[PDB]
Order: structure tokens, then sequence, then C-alpha cells
């Protein structure tokens, strides 16, 4: 259940003593390290040519947030505030009121992207699959206030990436 | 005429020479430092783009704030930023350096590194992926390309 | 049901022990090569 | 004459690059940029304090062995003599005395660093 | 401005000294070129410089005060110095050798002409020369920093903060009080 | 037409210094499973130009607590010492034929240390003083063994003239009768040039940037090209010492191309050594050249004094 690492006593034989003297004087293991590095020179380097190549990803990937809609135009969120209550970083602020046709919808849905820890609890606490964490990750901005998303930005992200989030949810939803 | 052409060419030359020779300093604090050195791994290899680490602040160009900036760390970060010679650039990594992230309401966490240093590029994520950090570096390069310093000097 | 599973016979063998080639010649061969080069250069 | 021309050419090549590295770019010099660098924190004392050295004996014997090898460099010309046996004996004796000094330092723990 | 905006507040500072100023830094950088030339030894002109933070506080209070609309303030420092002992105090703070020498007015203008041909920012010019050797006028009829609730801070408490970066390594850690203060009028 | 000769010597060596920085970055990429700079130009041929232009438009940054005279003087001395290092090197005709060229390299090797020492001392820093004293210890470690190795090798040449070193090995290579001296010479020049595994001065791990931890751009570039010119000429010195090529007085370009290929292969092996081994301690190096190299070198010096007397093979001094 255990092994004695580094308890190997040397051998006192004169032939092996001369071999160790030759290794000492002529630097055998140093040339061994040189040869290993030389063999490592002649391999294919693992550099992918970004931005013309992208690293592999999975359909469960957690990137930029988005708000989805039903396949008729109606938005999926119903202002149930489960995402803002399960959010570990308190990055979600929701204010709601009934709209002109008496449907329970939001008037304010803000996600602070600089507080969000990108753990994906909101996309799994949503009972209607409204909020999703899409596959977008190249969305760095030049200003702090550009990373404070309101409802219009989230709806624009949903309309921008629906063609991908629908396919990813279709590929993944049998595991959830 | 000719002077505007000359200063535009000189601006293009110095912008290319500055954006193709970004030397970031070895500075990390937390998870996001591990992701930054994963960006420096052979898969992505930022050394292709002329981006090579230089440990001293005097020989660096861009400072990458990757990690959580606590109250005990803020004077050190500010001092190291001040010792960096002009021109200098700042890239914010992760939610901790952006707005505090998980620890925004913490008693000993500075809510965003923009309260201490002037930040050019904000890279969001927790951690932002190595591709995301490479995207932020390329965005900073494209921002450097759009500088009109000698044009502004000639016009003023 | 459908799930991720190992195959019926299990996966193949996976090595976990040290495997160093222990290459090179004997010390006497290296010393003989060095002495031969020395004497040829001297002559 | 050519050596002084070469040395002057090298010197005014070297001092041309420094002089164009001090006046060309835009400067923003404050009373924080030029502070000593101590890994982000204020230093605790001056940098002119006595920085104690442990290898003093090796430095003194470096002086003595540098002079021993300074005595030893006329050997290629001294091999062109007629009294060859005496030259060979004195060269061997000088080198043997050098080795004796080194061995006496080795056996007396002089090469080992203090503390 | 007064004729086109009848409710405009006009603020007239005397001379600002601060960390990134061009008043004390100019005097502390003139030492490169020689021995600080002046006009008539710099003992015919009187200056009363004002701290930058006090000017900022006066501006903020003039923004907040409803009675500052239409006024014309005059922001001046609490003490008046001649130019000669002002430059002497600047060099004594910087612990630099102070060897003044006179220069005629026509000779100084030609010097300012030579410096102002640079395509970059000129080190000095004839206008800077004439403003350096111009006595600061007194306007008792105009309200000052005391009418806006700002207490004027003298040059002796901020000159070291301004000019500590101009010292060598030998005199970098000298304290507040080991400099003889300037003589007023 | 001597100034044209001087210019055509001093410009290509710094051009090759910049392209050695390129090649070193590419090889140091390619051994560690990745690539070098290949984005700026066609296979990254414009990276040294971009680095050089960048370093000369950045802030100079002379410290306040530093003595400015020695602070400016040290990089000038470093670059000038690296530039006058190359003068008596025969490729196959040196710029300045000298009776005693080897001692000139030794004296200028002694002088070039002082740039590192004064740049460490002038910049008022503790890390800079640490790097300076490490350079002092490194020099007192290597210098004796370097001088005595070169003495015991030149005894078969007959004189200190470097051009005679071409003639003295036109039959067989000098690496054959002095192969142990060749290995210890290679290790000693690895230690001389402050390259891995004997860096110990510009350590980015034990220190932050060594003696130039306060040097901003421009002045720092002087140390960079000084060090790279040093490593190129030291490989060239080794190539002349032990790997002399065939020289035709009618066609010197044959010797030039043979010598250039050999020195390039030596520099490739130098960067190969750089990316293979951990860095030594700065006292383990002192116990290396003194306890292991010096006794064997004294024995080899006895052997190479007695051997020309032994075989009646005393070389001519003319
Ligand atoms: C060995 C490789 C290197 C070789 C030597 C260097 C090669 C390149 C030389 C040209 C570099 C570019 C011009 C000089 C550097 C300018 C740096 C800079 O930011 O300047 C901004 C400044 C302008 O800045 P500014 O006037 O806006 O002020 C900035 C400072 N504040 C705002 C605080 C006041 O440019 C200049 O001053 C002009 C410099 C010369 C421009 C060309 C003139 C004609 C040349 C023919
Ligand atoms: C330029 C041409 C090629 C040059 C050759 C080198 C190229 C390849 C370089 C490989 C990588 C080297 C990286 C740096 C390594 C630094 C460490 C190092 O080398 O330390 C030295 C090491 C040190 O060994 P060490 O560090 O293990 O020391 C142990 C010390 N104790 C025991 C106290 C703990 O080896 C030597 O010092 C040996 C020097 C060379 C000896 C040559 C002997 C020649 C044969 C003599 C005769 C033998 C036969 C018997 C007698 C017969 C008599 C007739
Ligand atoms: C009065 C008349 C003269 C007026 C003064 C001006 C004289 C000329 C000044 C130098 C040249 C100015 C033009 C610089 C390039 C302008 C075009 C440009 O920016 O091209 C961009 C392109 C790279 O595009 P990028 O966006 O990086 O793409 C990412 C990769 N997919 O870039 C490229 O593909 C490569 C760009 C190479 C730039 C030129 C080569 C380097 C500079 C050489 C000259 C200066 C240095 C000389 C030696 C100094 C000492 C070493
Ligand atoms: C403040 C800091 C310092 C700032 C200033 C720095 C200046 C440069 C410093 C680096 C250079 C130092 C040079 C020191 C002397 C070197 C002598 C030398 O190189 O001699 C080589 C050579 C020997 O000639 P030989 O082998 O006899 O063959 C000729 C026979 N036909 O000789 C010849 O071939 C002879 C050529 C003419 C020799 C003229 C006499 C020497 C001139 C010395 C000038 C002053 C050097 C000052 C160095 C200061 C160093 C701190
Ligand atoms: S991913 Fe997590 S931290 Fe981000 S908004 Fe959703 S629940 Fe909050
Ligand atoms: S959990 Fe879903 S339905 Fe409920 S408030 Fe959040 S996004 Fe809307
Ligand atoms: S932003 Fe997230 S990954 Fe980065 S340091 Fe903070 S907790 Fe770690």
């Amino acid at each position: 259940t255990y092994k004695y690492v580094n308890l190997r006593e040397p051998s006192m034989d004169m032939k092996s003593v001369t071999d160790r003297a030759a290794q000492t004087l002529l630097w055998t293991e140093l040339i061994r390290g040189l040869g290993m590095t030389l063999s490592y020179l002649f391999r294919e380097p693992a550099t992918i040519n970004y931005p013309f190549e992208k690293g592999p990803l999975s359909p469960r990937f957690r990137g930029e947030h988005a708000l989805r809609r039903y396949p008729s135009g109606e938005e999926r969120c119903i202002a149930c505030k489960l995402c803002e209550a399960v959010c570990p970083a308190q990055a979600i602020t929701i204010e709601a009121e009934p709209r002109a046709d008496g449907s329970r919808r939001t008037t304010r849905y803000d996600i602070d992207m600089t507080k969000c820890i990108y753990c994906g609890f909101c996309q799994e606490a949503c009972p209607v699959d409204a909020i999703v964490e899409g596959p977008n990750f190249e969305f760095s901005t030049e200003t702090h206030e550009e990373l404070l998303y309101n409802k219009e930005k989230l709806l624009n992200n949903g309309d921008k990436w629906e063609a991908e989030i629908a396919a990813n949810i279709q590929a993944d939803y049998l595991y959830r | 005429s000719r002077g505007e052409y000359v200063v535009a060419k000189l601006d293009d030359l110095i912008n290319w020479a500055r954006r193709s020779s970004l030397w970031p300093m070895t500075f990390g604090l937390a998870c996001c430092a591990v992701e930054m050195m994963h960006m420096a791994a052979p898969r992505y290899d930022m050394d292709r783009f002329g981006v090579v680490f230089r440990a001293s602040p005097r020989q660096s160009d861009v400072m990458i704030v990757a990690g959580t900036l606590t109250n005990k760390m803020a004077p050190a970060l500010r001092k190291v930023y001040d010792q960096m010679p002009e021109p200098r650039y700042v890239v914010s990594m992760g939610s901790c350096a952006n707005g505090g992230g998980y620890y925004h309401y913490s008693y000993s966490v500075v809510r965003g590194c923009d309260r201490i240093v002037p930040v050019d590029i904000y890279v969001p994520g927790c951690p932002p992926t190595a591709e995301a950090l490479l995207y932020g570096i390329l965005q900073l390069q494209k921002k450097i390309k759009r500088e009109k310093r000698l044009r502004i000097w000639y016009r003023r | 049901v459908k799930q991720d599973m190992p195959p019926v016979g299990g996966y193949g063998p996976i090595d976990y022990k040290r495997n160093l080639p222990r290459r090179g010649l004997s010390g006497y061969s290296m010393f003989a090569v060095g002495i031969g080069a020395l004497l040829f250069g001297y002559w | 004459m050519n050596l002084m021309i070469t040395l002057l050419t090298n010197f005014t090549l070297a001092t041309l690059l420094v002089t164009i590295a001090f006046w060309l770019p835009q400067l923003n010099v404050y009373s924080e940029k030029t502070s000593p660098y101590e890994c982000g924190f204020d230093p605790m004392g001056s940098a002119r304090l006595p920085f104690s050295m442990k290898f003093f004996l090796v430095a003194i014997t470096f002086l003595l062995f540098d002079l021993e090898i300074a005595l030893l460099l006329p050997l290629p010309w001294a091999s062109q003599t007629t009294n060859l046996n005496t030259m060979l004996t004195m060269a061997l004796l000088l080198i043997f005395l050098l080795a004796v000094s080194l061995a006496y330092e080795w056996t007396q723990k002089g090469l080992e660093w203090t503390e | 401005v007064r004729e086109t905006f009848p409710e405009a507040t006009i603020i007239k500072p005397a001379d600002i000294f601060g960390r990134e100023d061009r008043f004390l830094n100019y005097f502390a950088n003139i030492r490169w070129f020689g021995g600080v030339p002046l006009i008539s030894l710099g003992k015919k002109t009187v200056k009363q410089p004002v701290y930058i933070v006090d000017v900022t506080k006066g501006i903020i209070n003039a923004i907040k005060d409803p009675d500052a609309r239409g006024k014309t303030f005059a922001f001046v420092g609490p003490n008046r110095y001649l130019l000669f002992d002002l430059v002497q105090y600047v060099f004594a703070v910087a612990h630099r050798p102070f060897l003044p020498y006179p220069m005629p007015h026509f000779a100084y203008r030609w010097i300012g002409r030579l410096f102002e041909i640079s395509p970059f920012e000129p080190w000095t010019t004839r206008d800077k020369v004439e403003r350096i050797h111009t006595t600061d006028r007194t306007l008792p009829h105009l309200p000052g920093l005391e009418d806006l609730g700002v207490q004027a801070t003298p040059l002796e408490l901020k000159a070291i903060e301004v000019l500590r970066r101009h010292r060598t390594y030998r005199w970098l850690s000298s304290e507040i009080e080991d400099v003889q203060p300037a003589k007023t009028v | 037409m001597f100034m044209i000769n001087v210019l055509t010597l001093i410009i290509p060596i710094l051009l090759a210094v910049a392209f050695l920085t390129l090649v070193e970055r590419k090889v140091l990429g390619y051994m560690q499973f990745r690539k070098g700079p290949n984005v700026v130009g066609p296979y990254g041929l414009l990276q040294p130009i971009a680095d050089a232009i960048k370093l000369f438009i950045k802030e100079p940054l002379r410290p306040a607590t530093s003595s400015i005279s020695m602070f400016i003087l040290a990089p000038i001395l470093a670059l000038t010492l690296a530039l006058t290092m190359w003068i008596p090197l025969p490729m196959p005709y040196p710029l300045i034929n000298m009776n005693l060229g080897v001692l000139f390299m030794l004296a200028m090797s002694s002088l070039a240390v002082y740039s590192i020492l004064w740049s460490g001392w002038a910049s008022n820093s503790k890390y800079a003083l640490i790097g300076a004293l490490r350079a002092v210890a490194q020099t007192i470690s290597y210098e004796v063994t370097l001088a005595i190795i070169l003495l015991s090798v030149l005894l078969m040449n007959g004189s200190f003239t470097l051009s005679t070193l071409i003639i003295t090995q036109e039959q067989v290579w000098l690496i054959f009768p002095a192969w142990p001296l060749a290995m210890m010479w290679f290790i000693s020049t690895l230690a001389e040039t402050n390259r891995a595994p004997f860096d110990l001065t510009e350590g980015e791990s034990e220190l932050v940037s060594g003696f130039n931890v306060e040097y901003a751009a421009g002045p720092f570039a002087l140390f960079f090209m000084a060090e790279y010119a040093n490593i190129i000429m030291m490989n060239i010195f080794t190539t002349t010492l032990f790997l002399g090529a065939f020289h035709n007085p009618y066609m010197p370009e044959l010797y030039t191309i043979n010598f250039t290929i050999k020195s390039l292969l030596l520099s490739i092996t130098f960067l190969w050594i750089r990316a293979s081994y951990p860095r030594f301690r700065y006292d383990q190096l002192m116990h290396l050249l003194w306890k292991n190299f010096l006794p064997l070198t004294l024995a080899l010096c006895m052997w190479h004094v007695s051997l020309p007397i032994l075989l009646s093979s005393i070389p001519p001094q003319t």
C-alpha cells in the first residue's frame, strides 16, 4: 500500500563505478537532456492560428447572457425573479409590472456583467428557459459602463444569437 | 499637402512599432493569473504576436490586472503602475478586477481596479477564457493602431 | 437507457510506471574513444 | 593610429544612441516614477547599507592566483629557449606550487563560505 | 465675456504653484542653463502666488454660492514676496547652488526669442519673461478667497511638496523646517 | 578607406544581433512545443525592427536617487566594449592584425564586467547591488580558469596571434588534441557571457530583472545588444580556437562561409543549452570552476608544457 521512493543504494562494483565516473566526466545525462529537447524541436507545434482558428468547445458552454423568446415573438421571461434570488453575486435586478394586455412581464431586467461569476445558476433556475448563457465570449469592451446590460441589450443578444442557442439547447436539453 | 502626409506616415510607423511589441509584466493575483499563463501556453502562444513577458515594471508596456484587488494590494498596484514608463496601458481581467465580481460587497475588496488605475480594455468573464484574453489583447492592439498623436501635434 | 459506459471487455491497458531508455555505451568505450582522439591529434 | 580611430568610432556610435534616447520622446516625470523599485512596496532602509560579503578569502586568493597565472603566460615564448631542462623544471615547479597552494586552501576549509 | 454674459463670474488668480505647475518648476529647472538671471536682480517685482487647491476650492464655492453671480474675484496668496528672495527660497528648498546675476531687459528678450523658435513646447518666451518680471497689482475693491470661505495656505507648507523632485540624492530626505523661510514685504 | 572598413564591420554585427534576438525567440519557441513570432511580418522578419523602434520612443527614466554620471556611463561602456571586442578577429583577415590579440580579448573581458558593476551600483537599488556582487563573484570564479585554459591551449600555437591559429590547425582540427580543454573552454565561455545555466546576474526568478531592474527602454537596449554581440563573438572565438577551417589566400570567401556556418551552429548549440537546464546557484558555480576545473586545468597545463618537449613538437614563434 506504499512504496519507498528514493531508497536505492548504489552498487559498489568497479565496472559500474567506472561507468559513473565516465558519466561524471563526460556529462551523459546532460547530453540526454539535450537530446530530449532536440527531439522535441522536430514536432508539430500545438499553436492554433487565432483568430482564424478557435479552440474546441462544448454545447454546455457558459458565455454571454441572452434572453430568449417563444417561436411566435413573445418573450419567454415572466418576471418570476428566481434568477435574481438564486444569483450568488446579486448581479440581477428585476422590476416588474403588468403590461397593457395584463400579461406578467418585466419593465427592468439588469445583469451586471462585472459582478457575474458566470456560474450558470440563472440558466438552470429558469422554469421557462428564458435567460440563457450563450456561446459568445469575444465581447470585451473599452469602458466599464458598456458591461452593464439592461433589458434591451439582453433582448438584442437573444435575437443576435438565437440561431445558435436554440441548436445548443436542442443538443443538450436531455441531460438537464 | 506634405506635412500631414509625413506625420500620418510617422504615426502609422510608431503605432505599428508600439502595437507589435507589447511587453506585459509578470503580474497576477488569483485564478485569472492561471488563465493568463494558460493563454501563454503553446496552444495559443501570445509570443507569436510579439507579446513577451518582462518582469520589471521599468521595461514593461502593458499592465494586466488579473485577480482580486484587495485593500492591502491597492497601494502596491498603484506604485507599480506609476513606475511604468510612458506610454503605458492597462488591461482588466475577470470580474474581480472589473467590478469586484463575487466579492463586490466584501469589506476588504476594491470594487474594480478602475478606481486605482486608468483602464483601457475590460475583459469580462470569471475566468475569461484564454481566447477571450487573446481577443482583449488584440483589441488593445487595434486601439493602439487608431492613435493620432503626431497628427494631433501637427494640428495643434 | 443510453449513457456513457466503458466497453464490455473494458478499456485497454494504460501505463503508469517509469520507462527510461538507459541508452549509451559503456564507460570504457568512451574513454577509449577519447584516448584515441587525443593520440591522433598529438601525432 | 587605426586603433584610436576604431575606438573613437565605437564610442561615438555608442554615445549617439544614448543622446537620441534622452531627448526624442515625450516625457512625463513625476515624484513617483523615479522611486526605487522594491517589488511594489516602500523600501525599509537605504540601498547604501553595508552589504556583507562571505567570499572574501576566495577574492584574496583570486588576486594571488591571477598573479600566478600572470607569471605563467610567458610560457609559449619561454619554450623557444636553449636551456630547455631548466625552463621545464621551473615551469613545472611554479605550477606545482600553485597546486600546492590550492590544495592547502582546500584541506583547510578556506574555499567554504562563511555562515 | 463680461459684455456678452452679464451674469458671468470672472476669477482672476495671481500665480498658481503646484505639483505640475509652470511657476516653481520653471525656477527649479532654470538652474540647468546657468545661474538664474533676473532683471535688476529681481528686487523690483513683487509676487503673491496662490496654491492650486485653494483656487479649486474657491471655484467650487463660487459654483455653489448664489451671490457669486456677476462678481469679479481676485484670488491671491496670503503673503507677498520680492522675486529675488522667492527664487532664493526655491533654490534653498531644492538645496541647489544659488548664484544670481543681473541681466538687462533688452538682453533677456533676445534670450526669450531664441527659446521660442522650437516646434515643440518652448522652454521660455518673451511673454513668459515679461510676466515673470511683472509686479502683481493690488485690488482691494475686489473680493478674494476669504469672501468664499477659503483660508489661504502659504508657500512654506507646499513648496517642499512641489520641489522635492528637484533635489539630488544627498538632500532628498531633508525635513520641513531646515530651510530658512522667505522674507515678506 | 579605413572608416568604410570600420562601418562595414560595426553595422552588420548589430544587425546580426537583432536577428539573433529573432532567431533565439523563434528557437526558444520551437523547442517548447510552440512557435516564435510569425505575425508581424512574413515569418516574423520584422520583429527586431519593431522592438528596436519601440525601445527608442519610450521614456528614458533616470532615477532621482541614482548617481546620474555612472548611470549614463555604464551602458555606453558596455556597448563600446562589445563593439571593440570584435576588432582583431580574423575572418580570415582581421580588421587590426595584432601581435597579442588573445591578451587583448582577456583585458577587454576584464573591462566589460565594470559596466555591469557600475550599472548595478549607480542605480540605488538593493536588487541591483545583489546582481552586481553576483557578477563580481562570477568573475572571480571564471577568470583564472579561462586564462589558464587559453594559455595551455595556445602552447601548441606558438604565439598569441589569432591569425597563426588558422595556420596551426590547417592539417587537423585543434579540438582533437585538446577535447577536454575544449569542453571546459565551452563551459567557461557559457559562464562568461552570463547565459544559462550560469545566468546569475539578470535572474528573473531570484531577482526581478537584475542589475538593470531600474533601466527603462533605450539604455536597457544597450545592455541587450552588448550581451548578444558578446555571445556571438565568443562563439566566434571558440570557432577560431578549436574549429579552424580551410583557408585559400586567393578565395577568402571559402574560409568566411565555413567559419560562418560553424559559428552559427555554435550559437544554435548555445541557445540549445539555454533551453535545457535549470540555473545554478551563485556559490555552486564558485565550487565548480575551483574544485573541478582548476585542478584538472593545472594538470593539463603540466601536460601541455611537457608534451612539446616530449615529442619535439615545439611550434614556431614566427
Ligand atoms: C565547443 C565544442 C564542444 C564543447 C563540449 C561541450 C558541449 C556540450 C555541453 C553539455 C551541457 C553542459 C551544460 C553546463 C554544465 C555545467 C556543469 C558541468 O559540466 O560541471 C562539470 C562536471 C562537474 O561534476 P559534478 O558537478 O558532478 O561534481 C561532483 C563534485 N562532488 C563529488 C564534490 C560532489 O564535470 C567536471 O568537472 C569534469 C570536467 C571535464 C573532465 C574531462 C576529462 C577528460 C578525460 C581525462 C582522462 C580520463 C581517463 C582516465 C585517466 C587516464 C590517464 C592516462
Ligand atoms: C518624406 C517622405 C518620407 C516620410 C516619412 C515616412 C517614411 C516611412 C516610415 C516607415 C513606414 C511607415 C508605414 C508603416 C506601415 C503602414 C501600414 C500598416 O500599418 O500596415 C499594417 C500591416 C499589418 O497589419 P495588422 O493590422 O498588423 O494585421 C494583423 C495581422 N493579420 O503591416 C504590415 O504588414 C507590415 C508593416 C511594416 C512597416 C514597415 C517596415 C518597418 C519599418 C522600416 C523603416 C524604419 C526602420 C528602419 C531601421 C531602424 C533601425 C533598426
Ligand atoms: C571615464 C570612463 C572612461 C571613458 C573613456 C573610455 C575610452 C575607451 C576605453 C576602452 C579602450 C581602452 C584601451 C586601452 C589600451 C589598449 C591597448 C591595445 O589595444 O593594444 C593593442 C595593440 C597591441 O599592439 P601589438 O600587439 O604590439 O602589435 C603591433 C605591432 N605591429 O596596440 C596597437 O596595435 C597599437 C595601436 C595604437 C596604440 C596607441 C596607444 C593607446 C591609446 C590609449 C588611449 C586612451 C585609452 C583610455 C582608456 C580608459 C579606460 C577607462
Ligand atoms: S451566471 Fe451565476 S452569477 Fe451570473 S447572472 Fe447567472 S446566477 Fe448570477
Ligand atoms: S428565472 Fe426566468 S422567468 Fe424567472 S424572472 Fe428570471 S429570466 Fe424571468
Ligand atoms: S474574476 Fe473569477 S476567475 Fe478571476 S480572480 Fe476573480 S474569482 Fe477568480
